[PDB]
């Protein structure tokens, strides 16, 4: 369920996408 | 501009179904090996980037969850119109938001989900009364038919902007 | 404003939390 790392060459929008995924994941597994 | 929206509510009220409809435009299950929680939309002639925290329904103590919720700028408080307990839980969720934000003035929208259902135990007037008592908007929705789904999230953005 | 690095397989949940927080900070900073 953990989101894959964004990638070293990830754009700022790619990081935003990842961050929203991680936000949800972290909330879920607490 | 960025908007952090948090969806809260009792187990099974349709939090995930609403989020999936908003972002991915479907209700029935799909299988395709990652889910998105971000959307770019135009609201009242101005573009928004929306991040959605779709909270697990099962509640517990957690300092980390507190911080994740504290990150939200606005909150959808969701109940199901066939679930009276989920409706009576709304007071608790508002209190929770006020605790974590440490404020009485937090952008909020009351959502009555599953209005497509053949039977209803929570009447519209009850919810309109409760929302009015909180001074917040109320919107009936169906994650199944998509009715009101855009309106719920967009109205929350409108509330944040007025903060 | 340094870009944080995504932790690997061995990452604890607290490691992921730290990355979540550092990433929030960075993405706020470059905006
Ligand atoms: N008829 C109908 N069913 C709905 C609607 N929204 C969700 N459901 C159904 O109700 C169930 C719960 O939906 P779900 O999105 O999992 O709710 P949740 O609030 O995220 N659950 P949890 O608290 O456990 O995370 C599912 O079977 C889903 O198909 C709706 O608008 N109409
Ligand atoms: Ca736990
Ligand atoms: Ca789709
Ligand atoms: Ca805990
Ligand atoms: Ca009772
Ligand atoms: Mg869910």
């Amino acid at each position: 369920r953990r989101p894959r790392c964004p990638g070293d060459d990830a754009s700022i929008e790619d990081l935003h996408e990842y961050w929203a995924r991680l936000w949800n994941y972290l909330y879920a597994v607490a | 501009t960025e908007y952090k929206l948090v969806v809260v509510g009792a187990v099974g009220v349709g939090k995930s179904a609403l989020t999936i409809q908003l972002i991915q435009n479907h209700f029935v299950d799909e299988y395709d090996p990652e889910p998105s929680y971000r959307k770019q939309v135009v609201i009242d002639g101005e573009t928004c980037l929306l991040d959605i925290l779709d909270t697990a329904g099962q509640e517990e103590y957690s300092a980390m969850r507190d911080q994740y919720m504290r990150t939200g700028e606005g909150f959808l408080c969701v109940f199901a119109i066939n679930n009276t307990k989920s409706f009576e839980d709304i007071h608790h969720y508002r209190e929770q938001i006020k605790r974590v934000k440490d404020s009485e003035d937090v952008p909020m929208v009351l959502v009555g989900n599953k209005c497509d259902l053949p039977s209803r135990t929570v009447d519209t007037k009850q919810a309109q009364d409760l929302a009015r008592s909180y001074g917040i908007p109320f919107i009936e929705t169906s994650a199944k038919t998509r009715q009101g789904v855009d309106d719920a999230f967009y109205t929350l953005v409108r509330e944040i902007r007025k903060h």
